[PDB]
């Protein structure tokens, strides 16, 4: 163990990402979410029972990375400037874990939270995500952690953060959204870097093992995708929106793939996104004697 | 399904693969709130003899109105107002009157009025009878182009009311008496919901002598800290602070916002500038050493015309800052907290008609006014009333304005309409401003959607072209107010007290308008007036109009000026004041959501490069544009400046000595980039 | 080799020889030096009195108004005769006070031009009108010691360019903004020339009442208490002070604006606090049941007066009874509670025994407020005002024109009628002049009341004198026969005084003075010196004490003529002039043997009790080791007596408790104290 | 594993440690570490030398916190919440460590920086007082690892934490100091809050443990104590303030003991210190 010397750097992005991560560092308090509350009220029973779910269910994965995710990727990190980043990425998930807690007592009661916290914990496909990353994560494999983590962090939150985005496409629950866009631009970034960082201790591989990874990427992909789709026609049922969901992945699975030096796979007849919910994802000195002049 | 007008007027911060704006969502926003809310909550009644009657009876309306008129006309007026055909422009407008102005039950869960309602009973209140005049308002508040201010609107006709005209300037004479007085004065007028500036340019020093007896006196501080106090009780519940410029205070005056909710305006003499140019000192002049030896209060000398006398004058204590540091400092409190206000003394002065010094500006530096101290007795009551400040307003849409033909009628049923609002105002709580207001008949007649119109007829906002349109409109809004008021004396037989006096009987005031400049200098103006039948007054209309004063008088005193128009605009449909859009779709903080959204008005996804956003059209334009005005207008014009959160005091700093050469009266706060 | 300068030999008061005996000499020393070293080099020597007044009214320093009033014969004369009496001045700080706060200065303040009898001359003579032998009077019960117009009659006498002549105030707000208006003017046009005011809060509407029909609206009583604050804050000299019901609904907020707990957000700092509790908040905290407190707002809705002008002991259940009348709940044992923990902090608040007061109250109406020093207790009316702020109804307020009494001087004197006499017709005579211009609603109800107040001091001096431990047997019972005496005495005086003029204070029958049931006590028996000592002592001094027979006589007299004045007594503490007159405080014990005060120079000047020497020590306990059981009971024996009222500071030790000072205020309850000062805790 | 509910907190602290620790967020970047530059030359050589060698130990203590300190006790924390604040503070310290070596780019240089770092592994009273605090890290034991965490906190720290703040009486780089003033700020927090649920983890252990800890955490302190000592007398060398840092560390270790509960071992006379730079804390 040697110090950190933020002045002989390793890697670019080390310092840059760090630049990033922490300017647009956030608070859900900093956030006015009292003024959704009319629009909340309007949306229907089902209507305001599925925003409940979706955001225990981006609770859960924003969690794993936190104490599970994360941490595991210190232990795979070359420059000692890059865990320094982790770290930060491990407490500002926490931070994404506590805005929708921060919502969840705003907007709805714990008569609704605690019905769908505890269809959370029963609910098959969210669990089953839930667990692939982490059956890769307890792994001793290093490449393969991160490729998961990219999974998730480019792909899997965006099942869900779907729903508070087409609100906002409507005028509904503009400032949830609001609250969820910093969420949303913090974790873009985690999916480059961990991503940036796998194409490295992949091109110092073996050529003949870049095509063992090129492979199981694709695989695990479709099958974290099959999931997603009986995730999302679970929770969406009821609404017919899935054909909008189901294209959303589609464009978010290209995002992870192409984060990891991969070309994308789904075609943009499959990706193909209504460019509103393209749009929500993102919007002294002295004087001169002369100035004096006249 | 779902789509709340709420929700649907969100739809406007949002666009189309070309680059397209959603008017559409809110128009249909409107449709929305009228059956969501509107009408769901209103109350029906089988015909407007009921309407008129229960209203009355159940404790809403007033008879002392309509009791002035054949109930029969009444009705009849009624009938044409909701048959003018008045339908809504914008969701905000609607969702604005009916939430702050239109007459809801004491409980409030029903509507009992609506705008064509509302316009009716002020067009009753205003005539006081007059048959032929309570029709002429109905049409000119209806058909868009005369708009009361927000208290006049709102409060007229109604029996369970508040105060016709908030606004007020009164100032403090340096003794304890008009101390006490004036921080009373804030009690009773804040309570029923003034908007109240005081004049400490009177005040002794820090550091100044009381009873003879050597260094006592507080400054004028700690006379703020009472008012502000006072402010804070009486609640809605706002005050303003004017100072000189030159009261050797002011650096501790400006340090208060370096004491939360009162508002700084600081009046900047020429001798200022003069000084700031070869980076010399200032000098600051003790108010008490000025009464002593010249015998008259701090704030109605000349100080810039004295200013060599007065640093000679051993006897007056000078006190030195640096002049190039206190337009920096100013800036520097402008940049955070918006004020300073500014107003130029001199300037102000220099084209003032009306006898004497005007001192003082109201909470929005657009209130110009002459006043005079009152003088007490030990037991607060006056020995002498003296002479303060009220501002009736009320303002004319620029575009609504120019379509129709008859400006003059436009202008007389408004500057009348104006008038008959001075003649009901009597704040009994103040006398001196109920005396002055008494012998002055103040009015302020205001314009909007100068903005809107210029593009509207597709001109570019400061262009040579623009300005052009602006000053030959002000130039005739003028006669018209002035002819208005010519002929009022004469059917009043009075003018308003200090006339004979005035420039106006002097009739070197008619000197300006007696030469020339006064033809079109761009031949796409000249189009406007002819197309929109106005004719622009000739020589001898003027020449026709000097000797009619000079016989009759006039029965107001100052006749316009331009407000920064509150919520009026967005009821009326106006960009704001005389100056450009703050932006293209205004984001606004209120009601249930926290935010409801204006588009400007005549805009379309077609002419979107006129409507550029006043930030980057950047100031000098604006004060460009507002010279043209404060030419013509008596009082001042409230001046606010568009910087990016980027700039630096410089650039303020800069952009002030432009303001100031190019001859504004007034400057209002400076507004920085950032929503 | 020299050095002893006046102040070094003043702190020597401080220090023992050996075991400890008192260097009382070395304060007589300082006395003999302050005059050597600082006050003759320094005076303006006038090579006859005749230049004096010659130069000191031309060059503007004295008021010619008084002076030709009289054959300047007689006013050199009495001047003269006023310097014969050899006057000498007693203690340090005695001397020292005068000079820097009292006695006339050259206008650049640099010289002296007036020596202690000089003062006295001046007052004498501007007191007295017109009066030869009433002036020749005065000047001589001064300047014995008998006699002392209080602080601002003294300084402020004689002068030409002057200030007020009374400095005590007690003002009132009604429930509209007129009023409150009108009240923060007079906080300030009055405390402008050092004038203490008080307010009354109790009229005003509660911490959410709806206003002009429209709910939930008013702000409560603590943004006027803030504005009233600051308002003091800028008239500075500039003491300020409020009072407000236990049972009005902001009581619980409004003892939360002097807590710790705040800044700003609900935070009073300079305003002095002042409670009145009515007899029943006492029967609320025996079954630790819950108080009642209404709205002002719905009670002046229903009843047809304002809050604290009807009943709340006495209309409490007829209160609860009216559900038009709103009701908010909260502890009563809790109440006093806070109050003790705001009073150990902050000292307030003062205590108002509302029905003890009206009850002895001899006036026509109540009782509703009282001063900043709580020895005020005076019947006001309210005020009415147009919309322009002038006045419509020019309603009473009371103004204070206050004096005093040496207690060890007066026993001195052959006559005490002629002591209390002269007391009398000097305070009249403030009051006769006494035209506030600022709040006519003071002037003219002081026009009206002619109500004065004479006060008691050096109680602890002639008691600690005469060898009598405080609020022993002895005690009591003189003090009881003491004010008993100085009552009569006064009533007399006022009814000569009634006699002379042809005239009463207005709305006399109304009074129980005019149907002679103020005369019920005074003669049912109990006015035999409870102890021999105390009647031998009546009999040293040589003092009628007044009969059954002179209670019928004046009886008689009083139904028959009047009395000139509303009120006649009000015993305040004494904490400038008890240094000029030599005086023991109030009736109340000493704070110290040499007691320290933070004045001048050095940071500490030292004053010790009057008639203490070496010898009896024992009768010099400082107010705190007597306990505030015997200080009630002394106070007692006097408010039985007197109409106004006398201000009580208890004494209380760092180790107190919360319940000792609770406990303490209904010992004072129950024995009949009719106010309360502040208390203190024990920490130099 | 379940996902974080911040609407059914457990322990009051949990949120009371969030809220203002998460409150108490800055970045060295925030600080004007360009006004610090007229004020630096006027130490001397090896003044200015000390000045990186105070803060590079310093350096790797927030290295060594923010990687192996709090990443352990995320095992042994009880409420999910508690693993949560940790995160945070792994994170902070990080920045902490960061916040020095941004201050050796405005006013030191490339060849000094070098020589502090390199000697910071040639360093025994270093090398020791980092290689004990982890073999508790590195222990399966918790309270060994909270207690170790504890001192590390408030007493190991605060070897260079009194440099600054003799340098800001005397207006010499107080805006420096003005960071440390952060810094220690956060220190205080993440002391504290090991400290409390230190406390927490006593009221389940038995009788006779709590003194097979409570002696146990004498033996530690004070072995680390006097490893400190060493560190202090050849770093506060020819200064001469090595006696009132003397005085600094059986101050802020009075305050290492209250942040676990016990109590304060050194007397009125090893406790009192410059009252100049406390006032300036
Ligand atoms: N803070 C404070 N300001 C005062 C006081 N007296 C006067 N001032 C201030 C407020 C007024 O603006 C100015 C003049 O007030 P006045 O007319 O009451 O002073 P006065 O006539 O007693 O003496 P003057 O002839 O004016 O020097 O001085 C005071 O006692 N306290
Ligand atoms: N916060 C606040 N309190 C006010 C205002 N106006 C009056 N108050 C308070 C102070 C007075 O104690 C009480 C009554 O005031 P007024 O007698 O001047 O009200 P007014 O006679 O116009 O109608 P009212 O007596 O309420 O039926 O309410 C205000 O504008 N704001
Ligand atoms: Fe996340
Ligand atoms: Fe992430
Ligand atoms: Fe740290
Ligand atoms: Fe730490
Ligand atoms: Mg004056
Ligand atoms: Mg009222």
């Amino acid at each position: 163990i040697s110090a950190i010397n933020w002045n002989k750097i390793q890697d670019d992005k080390d310092l840059e990402v760090w630049n990033r991560l922490t300017s647009n560092f956030w608070l859900p308090e900093k956030v006015p979410l009292s003024n959704d509350i009319p629009a909340w009220q309007t949306l229907s029973a089902a209507e305001q029972q599925l925003t409940i779910r979706v955001f225990t269910g981006l609770t859960l994965l924003d969690t794993i990375q936190n104490i599970a995710g994360a941490p595991s990727l210190m232990a795979d990190a070359i420059t000692p400037h890059e865990e320094a980043v982790l770290s930060n990425i491990s407490f500002m998930e926490a931070v994404h874990a506590r805005s929708y807690s921060s919502i969840f007592s705003t907007l709805c009661q714990t008569k609704e939270v605690d019905a769908a916290y505890a269809w959370s914990e029963e609910n098959p496909p969210l669990q089953r995500k839930a667990q692939i990353i982490l059956a890769h994560y307890v792994s001793d494999e290093p490449l393969k952690k991160k490729i998961a983590s990219v999974f998730l962090e480019s792909f899997l939150f965006y099942s869900g953060f779907w729903l508070p985005m087409y609100f906002s496409s409507r005028g509904k629950l503009t400032n949830t959204a609001d609250l969820i866009r910093l969420i949303i631009r913090d974790e873009a970034v985690h999916g480059y870097y961990i991503g940036y960082k796998y194409q490295i201790a992949l091109q110092k591989l073996s050529a003949i093992e870049r095509e063992e990874l090129k492979l199981f990427a694709l695989d695990l992909l479709m099958e974290l995708y099959d999931n997603e789709i009986r995730y999302t026609e679970a929770l969406y049922a009821e609404t017919g929106w899935v054909n909008d969901v189901k294209a959303f992945l589609c464009y978010n699975a290209n995002k992870a793939l192409m984060n990891l030096g991969y070309e994308a796979l789904f075609p943009p007849e499959m990706a193909d996104v209504n460019p509103a919910i393209l749009a929500a994802l993102s919007p002294t000195v002295e004087t001169e004697d002369e100035d004096w002049n006249f | 399904e779902t789509m709340d007008y709420h929700a649907l007027n969100a739809m406007l911060n949002l666009y189309d693969k070309a680059g397209h704006i959603q008017f559409d969502k809110d128009q249909q926003a409107i449709d929305a709130f009228f059956a969501t809310h509107v009408r769901p909550h209103s109350v029906t009644f089988a015909s407007q003899h009921e309407r008129l009657g229960t209203l009355v009876r159940e404790g809403y309306y007033d008879d002392a109105v309509l009791a002035r008129y054949d109930r029969a006309f009444v009705l009849r007026l009624f009938e044409h107002a909701h048959a003018s055909g008045f339908r809504f422009q914008t969701f905000l407008g609607a969702w604005k009157f009916y939430t702050s102005y239109t007459l809801k039950t004491f409980d409030g869960k029903r509507y009992l009025e609506h705008f064509e309602d509302r316009v009716t009973m002020v067009a009753l209140t205003l005539a006081q009878g007059d048959e032929t005049l309570a029709t002429q308002l109905t049409d000119e508040m209806l058909s868009g182009r005369f708009q009361p201010a927000t208290p006049t609107f709102l409060n007229c006709g109604k029996q369970q009311r508040g105060e016709l005209v908030s606004c007020f300037l009164l100032r403090i004479e340096d003794n304890m008496e008009s101390i006490g007085r004036a921080v009373n004065s804030a009690l009773q007028l804040s309570k029923r919901g003034g908007g109240v500036a005081f004049l400490l340019s009177n005040l002794r020093e820090a550091g100044a002598p009381i009873k003879r007896i050597e260094n006592q006196s507080s400054g004028v501080i700690p006379v703020m800290k009472m008012l502000e106090d006072a402010f804070s009780y009486a609640n809605q519940g706002a005050g303003a602070v004017y100072l000189h410029a030159h009261h050797p205070d002011i650096l501790r005056f400006l340090d208060t916002k370096r004491i939360k909710t009162l508002s700084l305006g600081v009046v900047i003499p020429d001798i200022t500038f003069r000084l700031a140019k070869e980076n010399a000192q200032m000098a600051l002049f003790s108010p008490y050493d000025i009464q002593r030896r010249y015998g008259k209060p701090f704030g109605d000398i000349a100080i810039s015309e004295r200013y060599d006398e007065l640093i000679a004058d051993p006897h007056v204590r000078k006190t030195y800052i640096n002049a190039r540091d206190f337009f920096q400092t100013l800036a520097e409190i402008q940049f955070e907290s918006g004020y300073p206000y500014i107003m130029f003394e001199d300037t102000v002065n220099r084209a003032n008609p009306i006898a004497g010094r005007i001192n003082m500006s109201n909470l929005c530096s657009e209130i110009l006014q002459v006043n005079s101290a009152s003088r007490y007795d030990d037991n607060l009551d006056y020995t002498h009333i003296g002479h303060d400040i009220s501002c009736n307003l009320g303002s004319l849409n620029i575009a609504h304005v120019m379509d129709s033909p008859d400006i003059g009628r436009t202008v007389e049923t408004a500057i009348r309409g104006l008038t008959a609002v001075s003649d009901m105002s009597h704040i009994r709580s103040v006398p001196s401003i109920a005396a002055g207001n008494a012998a002055s008949h103040a009015i302020g007649l205001g314009q909007m959607n100068l903005h809107g119109y210029l593009a509207r007829e597709g001109i570019a906002y400061g262009s040579p072209e623009a300005l052009d349109f602006t000053n030959l409109y002000f130039y005739t809004i003028t006669w018209h107010a002035v002819h208005t008021s010519m002929r009022l004396a004469r059917e009043r037989g009075k003018t308003f007290a200090g006339f004979a006096q005035s420039r106006y009987a002097s009739g070197d005031y008619f000197t300006q308008y007696l030469q020339d400049d006064w033809q079109p200098k761009t031949a796409k103006v000249r189009a406007l007036f002819a197309r929109s039948g106005i004719t622009l007054p000739t020589r001898e209309m003027w020449l026709k109009l000097r000797d009619d004063v000079m016989r009759y008088g006039i029965y107001n005193q100052n006749l316009q000026a331009v407000p920064p128009t509150g919520s009026i605009s967005y009821i009326n449909h106006a960009t704001s004041s005389i100056h450009p859009i703050v932006a293209k779709i205004e984001i606004r903080k209120e009601g249930k959501t926290g935010r409801v959204y204006y588009p400007a008005p005549f805009m379309t996804n077609e002419n979107l490069d006129m409507y550029q956003d006043a930030y980057d059209i950047g100031p000098e334009k604006i004060i460009d544009t507002y010279a043209e005005a404060t030419r013509h207008v008596d009082q001042g014009l409230s001046l606010t400046l568009f910087f990016p959160d980027t700039a630096t005091t410089r650039d303020i700093n800069k952009a002030q000595i432009y303001a100031w050469r190019k001859g504004i009266k007034s400057l209002y706060y400076i507004r920085l980039r950032q929503l």
